[PDB]
């Protein structure tokens, strides 16, 4: 029918300031497949973000991995913006350093 | 490569004969057993290495012990003296390979 | 390999 | 050591905007290795693994031909199922298909799958005997009749039972150093205070492959499974996975809760405690 | 009910040409493969070449790899085997079979002797 995505913002490696990591926004468990995922740097969209391929879980609910290369620092804050058919307004999930 | 052993075996009526087939790199799905009486088109007996083809008498049965396939005739009858071939198909290479053939004699 | 061209259609 | 090669197809109809969108993905174990997108300009089965690029041009010629034929098939089932449910011809509808095989550590057939789905709900499936279908509703009974009169489950039998097993045992040796590895988790534990009298304990697991892991929060022997956040196993992005479990233990009570990790890449379960 | 009838083989010189025709009848030709198997005199069975009537997939035995070509006319229920550059070892009895959805050639023809004679 229509189930909401479950966003998860994190890093490929443990966050260490000055060392290059990859910011991930793993949205999963949503239907239909039409989703719009933006990776935000201090409230500003990042343009060079790649994404994985549209697969689905055992219960036919999709999942995508949007990743970009970033270097963490104390000043900068990262998030993920997700708009789905089921969500009335875009959902902003801040990148907690502890998740 | 694949060797069917033995190349000939002689047994009387009522005996239990086993023709082995060493399908080293073959799936159990593609291993079938045929019976060619001299100068006649072969006849399918087993497919998927254990399943009797419809109409084949129930004294034929296959198996697999590791990388080695066996055809067993539980109670030989005076109509089961022919040459038996085991096939193996490689879906990767797209080739069916027929074994050398085991001539069951009297 | 993906399934071949055998089938019918839902 | 059981291994599996699964193929996921997602055909989404977009009326009034062109042809239905078709995405095909293949996975040996949890490592994707192929890809197909109906919007990408290549219009070819694109490799997504380093161990799959050793396949000659004939492999990618047949694979592309056999995935576009599924793309065009799903392009006519969307119109067929639309009338089956009698829905308006201006709405988006999704057809999802999954199939594959399970090959044991011996290299032998274990189980073959074939499962379709319309609009996210189950539509039809292939039973464990590989000769009978399990229709899910009253519109899938027509398909189950078309697929029995035309022997759809018997022609497909030689692919799941024979072709997937032979072709999956080709990937496990071509991708020997990638698919046949078990990276143990890099477990650690963190304490995040939320209050003077309440805190939380996060039990981590980073960079483990395959994705199948179990994190449990036992309080002096009894596994809680209550007030225990258990976020889904998430991909790190580099072929490994991450997961963490949390708990809301009160302050000063940290040193009675334990974390156990049961990954097949570990000699024995771990017994993480605080400090 | 299924009948596979093969014809068109006989005396030919080495480096010649034959076209063996397997006239299938009794089944939907587009749903089953058609394999050509040869029985050398005294020796055992040997698979030669294969055709998939739908999707047009061929295969060859690596001893007739570049010499033989299988065709198949779907609206004639007839699969052909064109034999080129025929060697003295190509003489055998050629059976045409039917891949029967079970990874086994359940129905066989009768045989067509091909005699490569110098
Ligand atoms: C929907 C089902 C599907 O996708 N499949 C189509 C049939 N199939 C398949 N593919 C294939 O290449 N061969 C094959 C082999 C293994 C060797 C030589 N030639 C062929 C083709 C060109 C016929 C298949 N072969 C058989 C088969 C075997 O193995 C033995 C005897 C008779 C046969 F017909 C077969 F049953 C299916 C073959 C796969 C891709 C499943």
């Amino acid at each position: 029918i229509q189930r909401t995505p479950k966003i998860q913002v994190y890093s490929r490696h443990p966050a260490e300031n000055g060392k290059s990591n990859f910011l991930n926004c793993y949205v999963s468990g949503f239907h239909p497949s039409d989703i719009e995922v933006d990776l935000l740097k201090n409230g500003e969209r990042i343009e060079k973000v790649e994404h994985s391929d549209l697969s689905f879980s055992k219960d036919w609910s999709f999942y995508l991995l949007y990743y970009t290369e970033f270097t963490p620092t104390e000043k900068d804050e990262y998030a993920c913006r997700v708009n789905h058919v089921t969500l009335s307004q875009p959902k902003i999930v801040k990148w907690d350093r502890d998740m | 490569q694949m060797t069917q052993s033995p190349s000939s075996l002689s047994a009387s009526v009522g005996d239990r004969v086993t023709i082995t087939c060493r399908a080293s790199q073959s799936v159990s799905s593609a291993v079938a057993w045929y019976q060619q009486k001299p100068g006649k088109a072969p006849k399918l007996l087993i497919y998927s290495a254990s399943s009797l083809y419809s109409g084949v008498p129930s004294r034929f049965s296959g198996s697999r012990s590791g990388t080695d396939f066996t055809l067993t005739i539980s109670s030989l009858q005076p109509e089961d003296f022919a040459t038996y071939y085991c096939q193996q198909a490689s879906y990767v290479r797209k080739t069916i390979t027929f074994g050398q053939g085991t001539k069951v004699e009297i | 390999v993906v399934v071949g061209a055998c089938g019918v259609g839902k | 050591g059981s291994h599996s090669m699964r193929y996921f197809f997602t055909s989404v109809s977009r009326p009034g905007r062109g042809e239905p969108r078709f995405i095909a993905v293949g996975y040996v174990d949890d490592t994707q290795f192929v890809r197909f997108d109906s919007d990408a300009a290549s219009q070819r089965m694109e490799p997504r693994a380093p161990w799959i690029e050793q396949e000659g041009p004939e492999y990618w010629d047949q694979e592309t031909r056999n995935v576009k034929a599924q793309s065009q098939t799903d392009r006519v089932d969307l119109g067929t199922l639309r009338g089956y449910y009698n829905q308006s011809e201006a709405g988006s509808h999704t057809i999802q298909i999954m199939y594959g095989c399970d090959v044991g550590s011996d290299g032998r057939f274990l189980r073959g799958y074939r499962q379709d789905a319309y609009d996210g709900k189950d539509y039809i499936a292939l039973n464990e005997d590989l000769r009978s279908w399990t229709a899910a509703d009253m519109a899938a009974q027509i398909t189950k009749r078309k697929w029995e009169a035309a022997h759809e489950a018997e022609q497909l039998r030689a692919y799941l039972d024979g072709t997937c097993v032979e072709w999956l045992r080709r990937y496990l040796e071509n991708g020997k150093e990638t698919l046949q590895r078990t990276d143990p988790p890099k477990t650690h534990m963190t304490h995040h205070p939320i209050s003077d009298h309440e805190a939380t304990l996060r039990c981590w697991a980073l960079g483990f492959y395959p994705a199948e892991i179990t994190l449990t929060w036992q309080r002096d022997g009894e596994d809680q499974t209550q007030d225990t956040e258990l976020v889904e196993t998430r991909p790190a992005g580099d072929g490994t996975f991450q997961k963490w479990a949390a708990v809301v233990v009160p302050s000063g009570e940290e040193q009675r809760y334990t974390c156990h990790v049961q990954h097949e890449g570990l000699p024995k379960p771990l017994t993480l405690r605080w400090e | 009910e299924v009948q596979l009838v093969e014809s068109g083989g006989g005396l030919v010189q080495p480096g010649g040409s034959l076209r063996l025709s397997c006239a299938a009848s009794g089944f939907t030709f587009s749903d089953y493969s058609i394999h050509w198997v040869r029985q050398a005199p005294g020796k055992g069975l040997e698979w030669v070449a294969s055709i998939s009537s739908s999707s047009g997939s061929t295969s060859y035995a690596d001893s007739v790899k570049g010499r033989f070509t299988i065709s198949a006319d779907t609206s004639k229920n007839t699969a052909y085997l064109q034999m080129n550059s025929l060697r003295a070892e190509d003489t055998a009895v050629y059976y045409c079979a039917r891949g029967g959805w079970i990874a086994a050639m359940d129905y066989w023809g009768q045989g067509t002797l091909v005699t490569v004679f110098n």
